RNA sequence: AGGGGAUCGAAGAUGAUCAGAUACCGUCGUAGUCUUAACCAUAAACUAUGCCGACUAGGGAUCGGGUGGUGUUUUUUUAAUGACCCACUCGGCACCUUACGAGAAAUCAAAGUCUUUGGGUUCUGGGGGGAGUAUGGUCGCAAGGCUGAAACUUAAAGGAAUUG
């Protein structure tokens, strides 16, 4: 959101749910964002250094939180077989 | 008073009013 | 407000049922709304079947029950039978025991 | 009726949280305990506190009390914690049913082998 | 009885991005159909659709992003005065930076901007943001 | 759910939905080449009927309808497509 | 002395987050006042508000104290706070904390060209409230903030300089009618215009880098 | 981005298997669950015990991932739980809650039982729900140990197992404590059927 | 969806219902009806001289108690006779 | 206007009750209640919720139809039938659970997809009384139905929920 010239202007360009890219915004409370670590050769887990999703509250009282993430995670590398895209 | 009294209230109300137009017709 | 969704009591689908007598009260009240007792018990009574057997022809007999279905008009099932009177809540319950 | 009220069973559980090495399953000595570690203003109010706390006192030793509990009991069960000496692969093979040996087909390798059917 | 068949394929798109869903397959497509969606495609609020061909009238799947607040459609297609297009984008859309009043004009179904740059004007389709 | 094909849905979960709500709607009745060995020619048959179809040459009966698919009669024997 | 019970407040204190936009980013839960005094000291009160209610008893009537309080800079952070308490000054105290707690952000805008500082808002937001509906509309600048007195200055300390407002249902129930124009306000930064499509990397939080720096003992 | 020797193995499945863990639920079957596999006849619906073992990895992966291991906390106030989970929390970082849950654990900091985790570990969300519902309160990814019928609502990453009762759920957390102790961890290499014995996470008697 | 008709050419129809309704308007109507001209003392103009027929001690409504002076008028373009208060302390003593 | 007229029973008459008791309870019982041929057109005629069309969420029952199964049961010699069990699917009468969503709330799979306000169409309401009254028209044998004002008066009347 910039300006007359160049200049960013207004604060805070908020998260998004990696699952439907709405805005997660400050009050949403119910709203979460998984660290996923990464792991190397013979099964070190790698402390600091994640892959990582955001859902939103809104995604998540819905029940779809688990499917999303199923998705996500897999389309990424995180996950073989499991989520299927067609039903 | 109960409404549906008072709607036979006017219902005789309205039979008399009938009857003494009628005396001019 | 409207207090019950069953409104007075139980009918979806057909606008007219047909008044059943009061067993208490003679009262009209629609046949769906009408709690119903199936009153049930044994010809004799409590202490009588002791006596009933005794004075009597055949190996204890066989006995029979007598089954009443009972018609009360809800003022009637209220101010006796089945009734109480329950919370918002408890009121929901269909269930009998 | 001799129901305690809730100041006397709320010293209770509080020194039985932060005392119970020293205290006893003693009244008279427990009664005196009390004096030395906490203040109360009458007699009557510390022994009542403390026939209490003895009580309290008195069937923990026989197992726990809720409401009190002074890290020393979580850790007792902590250590007091293992078991076995069995499991539950013997004998023989794993009973599957039809489909249970086709997820297995289906995805990985060896495994024991076991049929059954069952109806209505 | 199906009035407008625009109606139904906005507000079925609306009710799947609300519930949060990815895809709408809607029934039964049309020519404006078509156009209408390839417009809000154009200016991102939905990615790829697609025709499948019952030998009927037609069935779409719109695969939607999640950047779509509404898309709606003007009941009645309004005639539209060219100078009176000002009046509609201000009833209607959020600010004067962005959104559109889309529209079919004797040119071309159009978003109001496009319309405006080619000078025509008409009767008055929906609209998204 | 929230996300999935409905491009290319699968085979079973299309199989089992209604005859008018499959992706591309079709018909799930069928033809058969129909003979009873008193013969030496076979007769073709819908699924459903509603009429009772009578053989070549024969005074017969093959099938009799229903409330859906015909009910073939006695002994016979068939083929689809 | 403060002496914080929350990883999030022990961190603030600990001079490792500067700034709510952090906390809003990450949209966590603020449970300590004294977070939002150190990381905002600019605030100013204002009583709204204050009615007397009453509540029949077993034995009395309570007739205690409500009031409504609005809390902001005029810089893009508000809070509205309702509390009531039985003394008028305790509903205050009280109603300012609360206040501090709802602290939440503005997204304000131009009108329409870009020039110098957002003057209005991104877009129209309507916030309801029981029957009160608060209708906010971008203004050209100088049009002033077109509302009801009360409306006006929360609109003011949230630091909004020009905006239209309609209203609709009784808004003579001023609880209803700020607490939805509390609402609107609060709705700008949950409207996605095509300026904020652009994918942004997902910042790590706070509660992780300085997990050791927070934490109890 | 796979692992390589990760994949399931041949005495994981025998493990699993003995401990009934596949074995769904009956005709209730929610409809947020694809970790089905084929209808057994009369009732009972076989759970893809590869998804299983293939979330579990993926629970263990977020779990070790917690910059202090300790706030990670397993509920259950299930008894088929308490046990297992306390012997989880004992293996590894996490704070555990056993029995009683209490209300305002999550909000409300003036609470004695007030944790402030960075993820919840819970074995039944119908019995544990004020977990689930209170750490949604207050932005708490939710790992948790579901079934055929269990809600989804509010929580992430749905461990599918079968909390009819048993082993299972032992079976699984002893494989979840397993799990995220050969990550960044205090173990091994390979096969390594690990010391512990399995049995020790289990509801005892009578 | 519900009300009204939506139709481009259903105009008539919504001028005609407008028509229809407007005459709920307590305001309209008494407009369009000539109320004013027709009953209310004065012509429908703003105020009308008249003469003094009596004076009155109206007592006043509950919660008051109290006597209101007034003045029955015959109003001079009308002959509709009218009873009007006299208004402050004392000024009844100005009339006859 | 005929027939019928067992029953229960407006009216009437009575026994009691009561300060009174034109009632409630008890008795007698006219009309009626039933039927034919004509009238009448109203009910809290109710789900106090117009109709057609789309979309949006879960679950177990059930009525009708249909499809599928090396299902159960009927014995004869196995079938064929039939009733039953499981899965699915149209269309019904409903209930359960949630609520994204709606509401002033009670509540509501519509009362949702509405100030981010437009799918098509019908109808009615515009503070309370005055009053469904007056008047005219029209229908009716009548009782009455439909249509249906004003003058004047008045600051409330009303809804839902809360505490007493
Ligand atoms: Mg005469
Ligand atoms: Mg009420
Ligand atoms: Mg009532
Ligand atoms: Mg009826
Ligand atoms: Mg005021
Ligand atoms: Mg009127
Ligand atoms: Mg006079
Ligand atoms: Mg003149
Ligand atoms: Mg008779
Ligand atoms: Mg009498
Ligand atoms: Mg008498
Ligand atoms: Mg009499
Ligand atoms: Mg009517
Ligand atoms: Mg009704
Ligand atoms: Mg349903
Ligand atoms: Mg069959
Ligand atoms: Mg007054
Ligand atoms: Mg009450
Ligand atoms: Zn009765
Ligand atoms: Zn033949």
């Amino acid at each position: 959101m910039e300006n007359d010239k160049g200049q960013l202007v207004e604060l805070y360009v908020p998260r998004k749910c990696s699952a439907t890219n709405r805005i997660i915004k400050a009050d949403d409370h119910a709203s979460v964002q998984i660290n996923v670590a990464k792991v190397d050769e013979e099964g070190r887990a790698i402390p600091g250094e994640y892959v990582t999703y955001a859902l939103s509250g809104y995604v998540r009282s819905r029940g779809e939180s688990d499917d999303s993430l199923n998705r996500l995670a897999q389309n990424d590398g995180l996950l073989k077989n499991v989520w299927s895209y067609s039903r | 008073m109960r409404a549906k009294w008072r709607k036979k209230r006017t219902r005789r109300l309205k039979r008399k009013r009938r009857k003494v137009r009628a005396r001019s017709k | 407000p409207k207090k019950r969704a069953s409104n007075g009591r139980n009918k979806k689908g057909r606008g007219h049922v047909k008044p059943v007598r009061c067993v208490n009260c003679s009262k009209s009240i629609p046949k769906d709304k009408a709690i119903k007792r199936m009153a049930i018990r044994n010809i004799v009574e409590a202490a009588a079947v002791r006596d009933l057997s005794e004075a009597s022809v055949y190996p204890e007999y066989a006995l029979p029950k007598t089954y009443n279905k009972l018609h009360y008009c809800v003022s009637c099932a209220i101010h006796a039978r089945i009734v109480r009177v329950r919370s918002r809540e408890d009121r929901k319950n269909r269930a009998p025991p | 009726g001799r129901v305690r009220t809730k100041t006397v069973k709320r010293a209770s559980k509080a020194l039985i949280e932060r005392y119970y090495p020293k205290l006893t399953l003693d009244f008279q000595t427990n009664k005196r305990l009390c004096d030395e570690i906490a203040t109360i203003q009458s007699k009557r109010l510390r022994n009542k506190i403390a026939g209490y706390t003895t009580h309290l006192m008195k069937r923990i030793q026989k197992g726990p009390v809720r409401g009190i509990s002074f890290k020393l009991q979580e850790e007792e069960r902590e250590r007091k914690d293992q078991y076995v000496p069995e499991v539950s692969r013997s004998n023989g093979v794993l009973n599957v049913d039809n489909q249970t040996s086709d997820l297995v087909k289906s995805l990985g390798l060896k495994l024991p082998l076991s049929v059954i059917n069952v109806s209505a | 009885t199906r009035s407008s068949v625009l109606a139904d394929a906005l507000n079925a798109i609306n009710n799947a991005e609300k519930t949060g869903k990815r895809q709408v397959l809607i029934r039964p497509s049309s020519k404006v159909i078509i156009k209408f969606l390839q417009v809000m495609q154009k200016h991102g609020y939905i990615g790829e659709f697609e025709y499948i061909d019952d030998h009927r009238s037609g069935k779409i799947v719109v695969q939607l992003n999640g950047r779509l607040n509404k898309c709606g459609v003007i009941s009645p297609r309004f005639n539209v005065k060219i100078g009176d297009i000002e009046k509609w984008t201000a009833n209607l859309l959020p600010a004067r930076q962005f959104g559109y009043v889309i529209l079919t004009t004797s040119a071309g179904i159009m978003d109001h901007e496009e319309a405006r740059r080619k000078h025509v004007s008409g009767k008055i389709l929906g609209f998204v943001y | 759910v929230l996300v999935q094909d409905l491009l290319h849905p699968t085979a079973a979960s299309e199989a089992r939905k209604h005859k008018l709500k499959t992706l591309v709607q079709g018909p799930r009745s069928y033809f058969l080449d129909v003979k009873c060995p008193g013969c030496l020619n076979i007769t073709t048959v819908f699924s459903h009927a509603q009429t009772a179809v009578t053989c070549e040459s024969c005074s017969t009966i093959l099938c009799t309808p229903t409330g859906g698919k015909a009910k073939l009669s006695e002994g016979t024997s068939f083929r689809r497509k | 002395g403060w002496v914080p019970v929350t990883k999030l407040g022990r961190l603030v204190k600990a001079g490792k987050i500067t700034t709510i936009e952090e906390i809003f980013l990450h949209s966590l839960p603020v449970k300590e006042f004294q977070i939002i005094d150190t990381l905002l000291p600019g605030l100013q009160d204002e009583v709204m508000n204050i009615k007397p209610v009453q509540k029949q008893t077993r034995a009395g009537q309570r007739t205690r104290f409500k009031a409504v309080v609005v809390v902001g800079d005029s810089n893009g952070h508000v809070g509205l706070g309702i509390k009531t308490a039985k003394e008028v000054a305790g509903a205050i105290r009280a109603g300012i904390i609360i206040a501090k707690l709802s602290v939440i952000p503005i997204r304000r805008g131009y009108w329409g060209t870009n020039l110098g500082q957002p003057h209005s808002l991104a877009t129209k937001t309507t916030g309801k409230c029981g029957s009160v509906t608060v209708r906010l509309i971008p203004a050209p600048r100088g049009s002033g903030i077109v509302a009801s007195p009360a409306v006006k200055k929360l609109l003011q300390l949230a630091g909004v300089e020009d905006v239209y407002t309609q209203s609709n249902g009784k808004t003579r129930t001023l609880e209803n009618t700020l607490k939805a124009a509390f609402v609107a306000i609060g709705n700008t930064y949950g409207f996605l215009t095509p300026n904020l499509w652009a994918e942004q990397p997902l910042p790590v939080s706070p509660l992780d880098i300085y997990s050791d720096e927070a934490s109890a003992q | 981005s796979l692992p390589a020797t990760f994949d399931l193995t041949p005495e994981d499945a025998q493990l699993l298997l003995a401990a009934n863990t596949h074995l769904g639920a009956r005709n209730v079957q929610v409809h947020q669950e694809p970790y089905v596999f084929n209808a057994r006849p009369d009732g009972v619906h076989v759970i893809n015990v590869g998804k299983t073992w293939e979330k579990l990895v993926l629970a263990a992966r977020i779990i070790a991932a917690i910059p202090n291991p300790e706030d990670v906390v397993a509920i259950s106030s299930r008894t088929f739980g308490q046990r297992a989970v306390l012997k989880f929390a004992a293996h590894t970082g996490a704070t555990p809650i056993a029995g009683r849950f209490t209300p305002g654990s999550f909000t409300n900091y003036i609470t004695r039982s007030f944790k402030e985790p960075r993820l919840v570990i819970v074995t039944d969300p119908r019995s544990d729900a004020q977990a689930i519902k209170e750490a949604s309160y207050v932005n708490i990814p939710v790992i948790a140990l579901t079934d055929l019928d269990s809600p989804s609502e509010f929580v992430d990453v749905a461990i599918p197992c079968n909390n009819r009762g048993k082993h299972s759920i032992g079976l699984i957390w002893y494989l979840l404590a397993r799990e995220v102790l050969r990550l960044r961890g205090a173990l091994v290499d390979r096969t390594q059927p690990w010391s512990i014995m399995p049995d020790l996470y289990f509801y005892r008697d009578p | 969806g519900k009300g009204k008709p939506r139709g481009l050419n259903s105009a008539r129809k919504l001028r005609v219902h407008r028509r229809n309704n407007r005459w709920a308007e307590n305001n309209y109507k008494k407009r369009l009806l000539g109320t004013a001209f027709k009953s209310s003392p004065f012509g429908g103009s703003s105020h009308a001289k008249g003469i003094v027929l009596e004076k009155l001690g109206i007592e006043s409504k509950q919660p008051n108690s109290a006597i209101r002076k007034c003045v029955r008028v015959q109003l001079i373009k009308n002959g509709k006779k009218v009873t009007a208060f006299v208004p402050n302390d004392g000024c009844l003593n100005f009339v006859d």
